[PDB]
C-alpha cells in the first residue's frame, strides 16, 4: 500500500531527486522546498508556509473539516502546534509590533504609577487610631508577666 | 494612504495586503492551474474510496504516514553533528542542568549555614 | 510467601493441561484467586516487618507492590486474549506461561530477604519481558526495542552485582535486616563514591532516570498490550523499591551524590512533560508521561525524608494503575483502527460514550486530581522537596501545569471534536474492554478511602 | 446534639443524593432536571436554619467527623468549618443555583443531554460547597480542583466545537498557574506550622511571612481571574448561558477572593501582601471595565463586568476589609446571576443571537426581561438602597478613607465610572432604539420557569442587601465622619459614567462616520493581551517542546552519547578484530611478537 | 456567471435524492416500538386514581410526591446524620467544637446561675 519508496528520505542534493521528492509529497517541483540541510534531521520533508490551520479557508469542503485538511496533501511539519486549539498566526487588525508596544506601555505605565502612588499615598487628616490598655497589650498576646511600657492617650 | 500593517511570524500578512496577488503573470496562472489539478486528483482519489459501499475501515493516508515517520524515525538518519547542532545540544541539554544545580546548591548552602549558627527558626517544623 | 508463590506456580501446569478454549477462563479465574490471597499481606505491623522465613519477608513497602502485581496478571489476560485470538493453542499457552513466569519472578523479587537473591529475581524478569516484547510485538521496531531494554538494564545491573558481592565480602551479609541493623556511615572517598554509583545506577536506569530513558519509549510502545501494562506498572517500580532498600547503606554519601540525579530528574520531568505536548503517537505519549512521574519518585527517594518516601510509595502504586489504564485505553482504539497515530481517530466521544468516560477518568487520575492517591503522592513529594529547598516549587509547579496540559490535550484530541469521516469501523465497546477499564479504575478510587495501605512503612 | 451541626451537614448530603440516583431510573427519564432542582430548593430551605441560629446568637462550629489518616504528627480529617462565611454563603449560593436550574429547565429544554447537564450543575455545586465549608487546606484543595474540572467540563459542554474545547483548556491552564501558588501555600504551612487546618494555622502565624501569603494571592488571582491570569473568564462564555450565570459570574469565580477572606487573620498582619492584592485588584477592575465599554457581545460585556467586580473584591480585601468583600460576594451573586439570565432570555428569544448590534427595541417587546435587566444594572451601579448599595458604596467609602495607594484609589474610582458606562451600553443597544434583528419575530418571554427564576433573583436584587446588612453583627468599625464630597463620591462617579456613556451612545445616531482611534482599538481588542500572550509564549513553549526537548535531545544527542557511539565503537572494533587474512604466516609472526613481549618489557620471566 | 447546465442538473438530482432521504427520516406512528415493562403497586394506585388528574387529585399527587421526597431525602438523611454525630462523632474529644457564645454584662449564666455584672456608668455623651 505504502512502499519504502513513498517514505520521507534524506535531503535532496541534485535536482532530479528534488523533483522526485516533490512528486512523493504530491507537490509541484517549483513549489517543493525542503528545510535547509543543517544537521537537524529534516531530510526531504517539504518546508510549507508556517501558517496556522485557522488561516485556512473555512468555506471550503475539506476532507477533514475540523482540521481543515485534505486527504493526501502534504502535512506541515508543525501541524500539531498550528491546530485551531493551539498557536494562531492569523493576521490581526493592528500589527504585531504596535500591539506589543501598546500592551507593554500600558503595563509599564500602570506599574510605575502604582509605585508612585505607593511613595505618594492617599490618606485622611487624622492622628493614629487609639486603643486602651496599652494598645491592647494582653489582647494581642503580650506576655502577662512582663509589664508593658504604658501607652497613654489623652482627652485632647 | 493609511498606517501600514506590518506582518509578523505570529500575526502574518493577509492575502488582500500581499503585492503578489496584484501582479499575476501567465506562468502564475499556469502554476495555479497545476495546483488545482493536483488538488483535484487527490480529491477524486479520496472520494472514490470514501463513497465505496464495499470499503470498511480507514482510508490509509500516505501524507499522514509520511508526516508521522518524518517526525519520529527519519530524524536520526538525517541528523549531523554540526556547530549549530552541537552548540544547541550543549546549551539546552547541559545548560539548564548546571544552572539549576548552581541555584539549588547556593540555596542549600545558605540554608545549612543558617542552620549551623541557628539563625534559621524551625519552631514548629517537626514534619519533614 | 509459599501460600502465594506455589498457587502462582500451579498456574503453569493448569494452563498447559487445560482445554484449548478454557485457557483464558482458567488463567483469569485462578489469577484473580491468587490476587485475593495476596491482600492478606496488607496486614502489617507498626514497627517490625512480616518476617516469614529466612528467605522471604514482607513490609508496608512491598505488600502494595505484590498486590499490584497479582492484580495486574488477570487484567493482562483480559487485554491479551483479543489480539491473540488467531494464535495457536501452544503459542497462547506460551504467552500465558511468560506472564505467569513474570508474575512469579516479581513476587519473589519484592519479598527476597537477601540482596543477591533480589538481584537474581529482578534480573530474571528481563527474560519473559524480552520474550514478550520481541516475539509478540507487532512492528519490526520491537527487535531494536528489545535490544535497547535488555542492554540498558544490563549495563546498569552488572556493576550492581559487583558492588553487592563486594559488600557481602566486607560486611559479611547481604541480608536486608542485618544490613539495616549493622549500618555503617559511608565515608567520602572515590572508592565509596563509585560503590554508591554501582549500588544506584541499576535502579536509576530501571526507573528510568532522565537521560537514561531512551529504551522506555521504544519498549513500552513496541510491546504488546500486556507487555506495556507490566513494563509501565510493575517493572519501573523495581528501581524505586530497590533504591529505597539500598539507600540505607549509602548515607551520608547520598547527601551530595544525589545532586546530579536530583538535577537530572527535576529538569527532565519538565523536559519529558514538554515532549508529551508534541507526541504524535498516543502510546508514545503515554510512555513518555511515565518518565515524569518516575522522576518525581527519583527526587523523593533521593531526598530521603519520611514524607518523601511516603509520597514515592503512593505515587508508584497510583502510576502503575493509571499508566496501565491509559495503555489499555489506547490499545482499544488501536485494535479498531490498527494505528497508534493520535489524530487518526478523533471525536470518539460521540461514538464510544462510556469509553470516553473511562478516558476522562484516566486523564483525571494522570492529572493528579485530589483526593486521588496520585495527588497524595505528588503532594507529599512536593512538600518534602519544598522543605529540601523552597526553589523546588517552581519546577514542580511547572511540571504539574504541563502535565495538566498534555493530559487534557490527549483527552481533547482523541475524544472531542468531529469524528473522522472515513473511519467506519468503530464498533461498540465490548463488555471485556469496559470491564478492563472498570477493574483498572475502581480499586484506584477505593484506595482513597484507606490511603495508608500504599503510604509505605514510614507511615 | 445541637441541630446546627446536623442541619449544616444534611444540607451538604442532600446535594449528593441525585448524583447517586443518576444511574437508577429517574436519570433516564425527563423528570431528572426537575428532581435535581427540587433537591436544590429543599437544600436551600434547610440551610436557612443554621443561618437563623447564627443570626440569633452567632452559632459557629467546626465539625471533624471522619478521621482519614495521620502522618506521624499531622492528622488529616474531614473537617467542616460552619462559620459566618459558610452559613451565609451556602444559602445564597443554593438560592442562586435554584434559580439557575429552574432557568435551565427552559433554556436547555431542547438539549438531548439535559439530564447530564443538570447532573454536572449539581456536581459543581457539591464541589463548591466542599470548597466553602472546608476547615483544612487539603479539603479546600479538593473543592478547588473539583470546581476547576467541573468548569472545564461545562465550558466545553459542546465538545464538537473547537473554540469551546480551547476555552475549557485555557481555563484549566490559568487555574493551574494559580494552583502552583495554592500548593506553595500548602507546602509552606505544612513545613512551618505543621498543619493544614485553619485553627492551628491561625494559631502559629501571628506574624505570617510573605511566601505563604504570596502563594495564596497567586491562587486567588488564578481563580478570580485577576490581571495577568484574567483572560480565561471572558472566554469561559463558551459554556451555555446557565453555566456562565452559575459558575463564571456569581458562585465559582469568587473562590479566589473567598480563599483570601478565609485567611484574613494572616493577611491582616502583612502590609506588603495587602498592598499587592490591593494593586492587583485595582488594575484588574480598571482594565476589565475598560474592555467592556467597547464589547459587542452581551455575554462578553457581562463577563468583563464580573471580572471588574472580582477586582473590586480584591481591592476591598487589600484594604483590610474582608467582611466587606464577603458581603459584596453575596450581594453580587444575586444581580449578576439575574443579569446573565436576562441576557440568556434575550439570546433565546433572538435565536441564539448574542450581538447587541443586532438587538434593539426590546424594551417593549420583552417587558419583564427589561424590568429585570434595568433593576439588575441599577443594583450593579450601586443605586441607593438596592442590593449593591449595601456593599459597594461602603467599599468606595472605605477605600476613599484609608491609607491607600493613590493610583489604586484613582483606578477603582474610574472603574466605578466605567461600570455605569457599560451598563448604559447594554441597555442602550439591547433595549432602546429600533429593532435590528431579523424580521421573523420570535420574541417570547412568557414562560413560567424563566419568569419565576428571574423574579426570585429580582426580589433578591432589590431587598437582599437591606436584609443581610441588618441581620449580620458588626464585623468592622464604621466610617461615620467623612467629607460630603467623599460621601457622595461613588454616586457622583457613577452618574458621570452614566451621562458620558449616554452622550457617546446618542452620537451613534448622527450621520457621521469616522475610523476608530487607537484607544478604541486597545479597549476593544482587550489591550491585545490575548493577541500577544496566547501566541508568543505558547508558540515558544510548543516549538521548544518539539525542536529541543524531543528531536535535539531525545532523538539525537541522547542517542548519540551513550547507545549510538558505544555501538559504533563495538562495530569498529569487531571489524578490526574479525577481518583477518587467514594466513598462517601472519598469525605466527604475531605469535613471535607476543612471545618476545612476554620475555621483555612485560615483566614476566623476571 | 451562474450555474453551468451540468452543475444545475447535478444539483437538482442531488436535491431530489436529498429530499427523498430527508422525507425517509420521518418516524411512523408505530415507531418507536417499545418493549414490555412492569408496573409496581406504588405506581399501580396512580393509574387508577391519577387517571383523571383533577385539581383536587393534582394537589394530593403533589402532596404524596413531596412527602415521599421529604422523608426519603431529608428525614432519613437527617436521621442518619444526627445519629452519627450524636453517638459516634461526639463520642471522641474535640470532634465537634463550638465557638462559645458571647457573654454580655447583665447576662445570667444558665449552668451556674450567676448574673454578669452590668457595665459601669457611661460617661454620658449626649447627642
Ligand atoms: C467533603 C469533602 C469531599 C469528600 C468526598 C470527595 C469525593 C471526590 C471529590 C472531588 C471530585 C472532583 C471531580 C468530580 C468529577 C469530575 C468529572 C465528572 O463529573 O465525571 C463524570 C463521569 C461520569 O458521569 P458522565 O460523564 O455523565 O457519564 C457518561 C457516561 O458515558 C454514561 O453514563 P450513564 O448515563 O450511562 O450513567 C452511568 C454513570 C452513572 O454515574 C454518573 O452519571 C456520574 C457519577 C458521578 C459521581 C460523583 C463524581 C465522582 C466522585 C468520585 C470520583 O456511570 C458510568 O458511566 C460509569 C462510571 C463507573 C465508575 C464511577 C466512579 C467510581 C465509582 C463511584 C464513585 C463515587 O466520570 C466520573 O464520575 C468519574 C470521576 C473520576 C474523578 C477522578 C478521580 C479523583 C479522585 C476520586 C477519589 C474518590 C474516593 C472516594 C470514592 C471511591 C469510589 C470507589
Ligand atoms: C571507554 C574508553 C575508551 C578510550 C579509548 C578510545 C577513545 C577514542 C574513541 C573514539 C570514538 C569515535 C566515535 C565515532 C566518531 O568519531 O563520531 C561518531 C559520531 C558522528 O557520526 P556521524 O557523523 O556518522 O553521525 C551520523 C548520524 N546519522 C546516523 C543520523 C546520520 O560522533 C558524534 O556524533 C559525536 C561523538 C562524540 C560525542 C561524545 C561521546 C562520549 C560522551 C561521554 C561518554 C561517557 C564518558
Ligand atoms: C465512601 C463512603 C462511605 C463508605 C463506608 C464508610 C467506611 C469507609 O469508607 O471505610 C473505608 C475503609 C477504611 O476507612 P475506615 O477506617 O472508616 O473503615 C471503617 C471500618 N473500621 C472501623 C473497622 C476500620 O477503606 C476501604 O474500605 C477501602 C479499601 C481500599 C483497598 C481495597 C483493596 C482492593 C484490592 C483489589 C485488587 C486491586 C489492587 C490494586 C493495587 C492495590 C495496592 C494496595
Ligand atoms: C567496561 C567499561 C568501563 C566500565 C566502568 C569502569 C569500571 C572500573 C573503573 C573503576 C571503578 C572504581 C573502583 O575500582 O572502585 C574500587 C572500590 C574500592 O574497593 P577496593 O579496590 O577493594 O579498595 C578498598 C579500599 N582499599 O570499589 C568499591 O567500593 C566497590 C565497587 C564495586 C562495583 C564497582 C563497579 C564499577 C564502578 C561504578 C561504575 C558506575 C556505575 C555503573 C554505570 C554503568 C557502567
Ligand atoms: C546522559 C547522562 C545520563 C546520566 C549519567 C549518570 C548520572 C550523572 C553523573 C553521576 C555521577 C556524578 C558524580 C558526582 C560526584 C561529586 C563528588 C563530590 O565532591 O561531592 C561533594 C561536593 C561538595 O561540595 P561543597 O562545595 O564542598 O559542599 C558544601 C560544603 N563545602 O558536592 C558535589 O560535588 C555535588 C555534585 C556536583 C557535580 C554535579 C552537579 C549536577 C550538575 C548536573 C549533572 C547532570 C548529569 C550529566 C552531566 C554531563 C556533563
Ligand atoms: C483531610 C481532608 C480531606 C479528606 C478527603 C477524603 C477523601 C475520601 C472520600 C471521603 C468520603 C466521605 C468519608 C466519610 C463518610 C463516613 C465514613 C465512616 O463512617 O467511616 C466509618 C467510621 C470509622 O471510624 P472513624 O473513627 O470515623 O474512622 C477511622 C479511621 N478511618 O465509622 C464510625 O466512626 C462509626 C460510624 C457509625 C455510622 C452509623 C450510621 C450508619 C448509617 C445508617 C444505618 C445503615
Ligand atoms: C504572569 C502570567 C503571564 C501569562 C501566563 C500564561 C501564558 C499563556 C497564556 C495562554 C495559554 C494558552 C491559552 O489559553 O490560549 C492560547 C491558545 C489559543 O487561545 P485563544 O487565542 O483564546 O483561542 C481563540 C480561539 N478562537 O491555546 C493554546 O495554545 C493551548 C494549547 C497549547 C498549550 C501548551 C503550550 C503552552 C503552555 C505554556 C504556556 C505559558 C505558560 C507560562 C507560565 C508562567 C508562570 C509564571
Ligand atoms: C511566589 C512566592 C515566593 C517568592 C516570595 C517569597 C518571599 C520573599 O521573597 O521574601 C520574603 C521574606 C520574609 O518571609 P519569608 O522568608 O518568605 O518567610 C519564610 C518562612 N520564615 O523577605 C521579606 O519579606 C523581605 C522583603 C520583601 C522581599 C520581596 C518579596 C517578594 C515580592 C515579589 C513577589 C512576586 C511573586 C510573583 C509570583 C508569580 C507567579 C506566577
Ligand atoms: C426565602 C428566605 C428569606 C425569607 C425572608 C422572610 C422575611 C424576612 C423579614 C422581612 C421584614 O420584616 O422586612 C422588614 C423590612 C423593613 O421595614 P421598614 O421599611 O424598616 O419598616 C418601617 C420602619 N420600621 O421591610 C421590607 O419590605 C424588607 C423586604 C421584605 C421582602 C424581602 C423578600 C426576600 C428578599 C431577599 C431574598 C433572599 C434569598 C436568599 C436567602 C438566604 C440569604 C439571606
Ligand atoms: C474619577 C472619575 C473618573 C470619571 C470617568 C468618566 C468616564 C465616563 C464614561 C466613558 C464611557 C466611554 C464609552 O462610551 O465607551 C464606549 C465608546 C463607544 O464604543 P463603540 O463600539 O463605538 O459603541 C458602539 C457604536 N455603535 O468607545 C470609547 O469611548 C472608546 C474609548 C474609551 C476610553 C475610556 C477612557 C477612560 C479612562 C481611562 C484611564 C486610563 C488610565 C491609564
Amino acid at each position: 500500500h505504502v512502499t519504502k519508496d513513498m517514505f520521507p528520505g534524506p535531503y535532496p542534493k541534485t535536482p532530479e531527486e528534488r523533483a522526485a521528492a516533490a512528486k512523493k509529497y504530491n507537490m509541484r517541483v517549483e513549489d517543493y522546498e525542503p528545510y535547509p540541510d543543517d544537521g537537524m534531521g529534516y531530510g526531504d520533508y517539504p518546508k510549507l508556509p508556517d501558517r496556522s490551520q485557522q488561516e485556512r479557508d473555512p468555506w471550503y469542503d475539506w476532507d477533514h473539516p475540523d482540521l481543515r485538511l485534505n486527504w493526501g496533501e502534504p502535512i506541515h511539519w508543525d501541524l500539531d502546534m498550528y491546530i485551531r486549539n493551539r498557536v494562531d498566526t492569523s493576521p490581526t487588525p493592528v500589527s504585531w509590533n504596535t500591539m506589543c508596544k501598546h500592551l507593554s506601555g500600558f503595563v509599564a505605565f500602570m506599574l510605575f504609577m502604582f509605585w508612585v502612588g505607593e511613595i505618594y499615598p492617599s490618606y485622611q487628616p487624622v492622628g493614629p487610631k487609639q486603643y486602651p490598655y496599652n494598645d491592647l497589650y494582653l489582647e494581642r498576646g503580650g506576655d502577662p508577666t512582663k509589664e508593658p511600657e504604658p501607652v497613654v492617650h489623652y482627652e485632647i | 494612504s493609511f498606517p501600514k500593517y506590518k506582518p509578523s511570524r505570529l500575526a502574518t500578512l493577509p492575502a488582500t495586503l500581499d503585492p503578489a496577488e496584484y501582479d499575476i503573470s501567465p506562468e502564475t496562472r499556469k502554476a495555479q492551474a497545476e495546483r488545482l489539478a493536483i488538488r483535484s486528483r487527490l480529491k477524486r482519489e479520496y472520494l472514490l474510496q470514501y463513497n465505496d459501499p464495499n470499503r470498511l475501515g480507514v482510508i490509509e493516508d500516505p501524507a499522514l504516514i509520511r508526516w508521522t515517520y518524518a517526525r519520529s524515525a527519519n530524524i536520526y538518519p538525517n541528523f549531523r553533528p554540526t556547530p549549530k547542532t552541537s552548540l544547541l545540544g550543549a546549551l539546552f541539554g547541559i545548560g539548564p542542568l548546571f544552572f539549576w544545580y548552581y541555584v539549588f546548591k547556593t540555596d542549600r548552602d545558605k540554608k545549612e549555614k543558617l542552620i549551623q549558627e541557628g539563625k534559621l527558626d524551625q519552631t514548629f517544623n517537626i514534619s519533614y | 510467601m509459599l501460600k502465594i508463590i506455589i498457587p502462582t506456580t500451579m498456574l503453569l501446569p493448569m494452563t498447559w493441561m487445560s482445554k484449548h478454549n478454557m485457557i483464558w477462563i482458567n488463567a483469569t479465574v485462578h489469577s484473580l484467586l491468587i490476587s485475593l490471597i495476596s491482600l492478606s499481606l496488607l496486614n502489617q505491623l507498626g514497627e517490625n516487618s512480616l518476617n516469614f522465613s529466612l528467605t522471604f519477608f514482607s513490609d508496608s513497602l512491598s505488600a502494595p507492590l505484590l498486590v499490584l502485581t497479582t492484580w495486574l496478571l488477570p487484567l493482562m489476560l483480559m487485554a491479551s486474549q483479543s489480539h491473540l485470538s488467531k494464535e495457536t493453542t501452544t503459542r497462547k499457552k506460551l504467552y500465558i506461561t511468560m506472564l505467569i513466569l513474570l508474575q512469579l519472578f516479581l513476587i519473589m523479587t519484592f519479598t527476597a530477604t537477601e540482596l543477591i537473591l533480589f538481584y537474581i529475581l529482578f534480573e530474571a524478569t528481563l527474560v519473559p519481558t524480552l520474550i514478550i516484547i520481541t516475539r509478540w510485538g507487532n512492528q519490526t521496531e520491537r527487535l531494536n526495542a528489545g535490544l535497547y531494554f535488555l542492554f540498558y538494564t544490563l549495563a546498569g545491573s552488572l556493576p550492581l552485582l559487583v558492588a553487592l558481592v563486594y559488600i557481602q565480602n566486607t560486611t559479611g551479609s547481604l541480608n536486608f535486616l542485618i544490613i539495616h541493623y549493622w549500618s555503617h556511615p559511608l565515608s567520602n572517598s572515590w572508592s565509596n563514591i563509585f560503590m554508591w554509583l554501582a549500588c544506584i545506577m541499576a535502579f536509576m536506569v530501571k526507573m528510568p532516570l532522565y537521560g537514561l530513558h531512551l529504551w522506555l519509549p521504544k519498549a513500552h510502545v513496541e510491546a504488546p498490550i500486556a507487555g506495556s501494562m507490566v513494563l509501565a506498572a510493575v517493572l519501573l517500580k523495581l528501581g524505586g523499591y530497590g533504591m529505597m532498600r539500598i539507600t540505607t547503606i549509602l548515607n551520608p554519601l547520598t547527601n551530595y551524590m544525589a545532586y546530579p540525579f536530583l538535577m537530572l530528574s527535576m529538569w527532565g520531568m519538565i523536559m519529558t512533560s514538554s515532549i508529551c505536548l508534541r507526541q504524535t503517537d498516543l502510546k508514545s505519549l503515554i510512555a513518555y508521561s511515565s518518565v515524569s512521574h518516575m522522576a518525581l519518585v527519583i527526587v523523593a527517594i533521593m531526598i530521603q525524608t519520611p514524607w518523601s518516601f511516603m509520597g514515592a510509595t503512593a505515587l508508584m502504586i497510583a502510576h502503575g494503575l493509571t499508566s496501565s489504564m491509559l495503555f489499555c485505553l489506547a490499545n482499544t482504539n488501536y485494535e479498531r483502527v490498527h494505528s497508534r497515530t493520535m489524530i487518526l481517530a478523533r471525536g470518539l466521544q460521540t461514538l464510544l460514550p462510556l469509553m470516553a468516560t473511562w478516558w476522562l477518568m484516566a486523564s483525571l487520575t494522570n492529572l493528579a486530581l485530589p483526593p486521588s492517591i496520585n495527588l497524595i503522592g505528588e503532594l507529599f513529594i512536593i512538600t518534602a522537596s519544598f522543605s529540601w529547598s523552597n526553589i523546588t516549587i517552581i519546577l514542580m509547579g511547572m511540571n504539574m501545569m504541563i502535565t495538566a496540559l498534555y493530559s487534557l490535550y490527549m483527552l481533547i484530541t482523541t475524544q472531542r471534536g468531529k469524528y473522522t469521516h472515513h473511519i467506519n469501523n468503530i464498533k461498540a465497546s465490548f463488555t471485556r474492554e469496559n470491564a478492563l477499564m472498570a477493574l483498572h479504575i475502581l480499586p484506584l478510587l477505593l484506595l482513597t478511602l484507606n490511603p495508608k495501605m500504599i503510604l509505605g512503612p514510614l507511615y | 446534639m445541637n441541630p446546627f451541626a446536623s442541619l449544616t451537614l444534611t444540607t451538604l448530603i442532600i446535594l449528593t443524593i441525585p448524583i447517586m440516583m443518576s444511574n437508577s431510573n429517574i436519570y433516564k427519564t425527563n423528570l431528572y432536571p426537575n428532581y435535581v432542582k427540587t433537591t436544590v430548593s429543599y437544600a436551600f430551605t434547610l440551610s436557612l436554619v443554621p443561618l437563623l441560629m447564627f443570626m440569633h446568637t452567632g452559632q459557629e462550629m467546626i465539625i471533624s467527623n471522619w478521621h482519614w489518616m495521620t502522618l506521624q504528627t499531622v492528622e488529616l480529617s474531614l473537617s467542616f468549618k460552619m462559620d459566618y462565611f459558610s452559613v451565609m454563603f451556602i444559602p445564597v449560593a443554593l438560592f442562586v443555583t435554584w434559580s439557575i436550574m429552574e432557568f435551565s429547565m427552559w433554556y436547555m429544554h431542547s438539549d438531548p443531554f439535559i439530564n447530564r447537564f443538570f447532573k454536572y450543575l449539581v456536581l459543581f455545586l457539591i464541589t463548591m460547597m466542599i470548597l466553602v465549608t472546608a476547615n483544612n487546606l487539603f479539603q479546600l484543595f479538593i473543592g478547588w480542583e473539583g470546581v476547576g474540572i467541573m468548569s472545564f467540563l461545562l465550558i466545553g459542554w459542546w465538545h464538537g466545537r473547537t473554540d469551546a474545547n480551547t476555552a475549557a483548556l485555557q481555563a484549566i491552564l490559568y487555574n493551574r498557574i494559580g494552583d502552583i501558588g495554592f500548593v506553595l501555600s500548602m507546602a509552606w504551612f505544612l513545613t512551618h506550622s505543621n498543619a493544614w487546618d485553619l485553627q492551628q494555622i491561625f494559631m502559629l502565624n501571628n506574624e505570617c511571612p510573605n511566601m505563604p501569603l504570596i502563594g495564596l494571592l497567586l491562587a486567588a488571582a488564578g481563580k478570580s481571574a485577576q490581571f495577568g491570569l484574567h483572560p480565561w473568564l471572558p472566554s469561559a462564555m463558551e459554556g451555555p448561558t446557565p453555566v456562565s450565570a452559575l459558575l463564571h459570574s456569581s458562585t465559582m469565580v469568587v473562590a479566589g477572593v473567598f480563599l483570601l477572606i478565609r485567611f484574613y487573620p494572616l493577611m491582616e498582619t502583612n502590609k506588603l501582601v495587602q498592598t499587592m492584592t490591593l494593586c492587583l485588584g485595582a488594575i484588574t477592575t480598571l482594565f476589565t471595565a475598560l474592555c467592556a465599554i467597547t464589547q459587542n457581545d452581551i455575554k462578553k460585556i457581562v463577563a468583563f463586568s464580573t471580572s471588574s467586580q472580582l477586582g473590586l473584591m480584591m481591592v476591598t480585601i487589600g484594604i483590610n476589609q474582608p467582611h466587606l468583600a464577603f458581603l459584596h460576594i453575596c450581594m453580587h451573586a444575586f444581580f449578576k446571576a439575574m443579569l446573565f439570565m436576562c441576557s440568556g432570555s434575550i439570546i433565546h428569544s433572538l435565536n441564539d443571537e448574542q450581538d447587541i448590534r443586532k438587538m434593539g427595541g426590546l424594551y417593549k417587546a420583552m417587558p419583564f426581561t427589561t424590568t429585570a435587566l434595568i433593576i439588575g444594572s441599577l443594583a450593579l451601579t450601586g443605586m441607593p438602597y438596592l442590593t449593591g448599595f449595601y456593599s459597594k458604596d461602603l467599599i468606595i467609602e472605605a477605600v476613599n478613607m484609608s491609607y491607600t495607594n493613590a493610583w489604586a484609589l484613582l483606578m477603582t474610582l474610574i472603574a466605578t465610572s466605567l461600570t455605569a458606562a457599560y451598563s448604559t451600553r447594554i441597555i442602550f443597544f439591547a433595549f432602546l432604539g429600533k429593532p435590528r434583528f431579523p424580521p421573523l419575530v420570535l420574541i417570547n418571554e412568557n414562560n413560567p420557569l424563566l419568569i419565576n427564576s428571574i423574579k426570585r433573583l429580582l426580589i433578591g436584587s432589590i431587598f437582599a442587601g437591606f436584609i443581610i446588612s441588618n441581620n449580620i453583627p458588626p464585623m468592622t468599625v464604621p466610617n461615620t465622619t467623612m467629607p460630603l464630597y467623599m460621601k457622595m463620591t461613588a454616586l457622583i462617579v457613577t452618574i458621570m459614567g452614566f451621562m458620558l456613556a449616554l452622550e457617546l451612545n446618542n452620537t451613534t445616531y448622527y450621520l457621521k462616520f469616522k475610523y476608530p482611534s487607537q484607544t478604541y482599538k486597545f479597549s476593544n481588542m482587550l489591550g491585545y493581551y490575548p493577541s500577544i500572550m496566547h501566541r508568543l509564549p505558547t508558540y515558544h513553549n510548543l516549538s521548544m517542546s518539539q525542536k529541543s526537548a524531543s528531536s535535539l535531545l531525545d532523538l539525537i544527542w541522547l542517542e548519540t552519547i551513550l547507545p549510538k557511539t558505544t555501538s559504533f565503537i563495538q562495530m569498529k572494533m569487531s571489524i578490526m578484530v574479525s577481518n583477518q587474512k587467514g594466513l598462517i604466516k601472519l598469525y605466527f609472526l604475531s605469535f613471535l611478537i607476543t612471545i618476545m613481549i612476554s620475555m621483555t618489557l612485560f615483566n614476566y620471566h623476571e | 456567471s451562474g450555474y453551468t447546465p451540468d452543475e444545475k442538473l447535478r444539483l437538482q438530482q442531488l436535491r431530489e435524492l436529498r429530499r427523498r432521504w430527508l422525507k425517509d427520516q420521518e418516524l411512523s406512528p408505530r415507531e418507536p416500538v417499545l418493549p414490555p415493562r412492569r408496573v409496581w403497586p406504588m405506581e399501580q394506585f396512580w393509574n387508577k386514581f391519577l387517571q383523571d388528574g383533577a385539581p383536587w387529585k393534582n394537589v394530593i399527587y403533589k402532596t404524596y410526591r413531596h412527602s415521599i421526597f421529604a422523608v426519603t431525602h431529608v428525614l432519613i438523611p437527617v436521621w442518619i446524620i444526627h445519629y452519627y454525630l450524636k453517638y459516634h462523632v461526639t463520642a471522641k474529644p474535640y470532634t465537634v467544637v463550638e465557638r462559645k457564645p458571647r457573654i454580655f454584662p447583665g447576662d445570667t449564666i444558665l449552668e451556674t446561675g450567676e448574673v454578669i455584672p452590668l457595665m459601669k456608668e457611661f460617661p454620658d455623651q449626649h447627642h
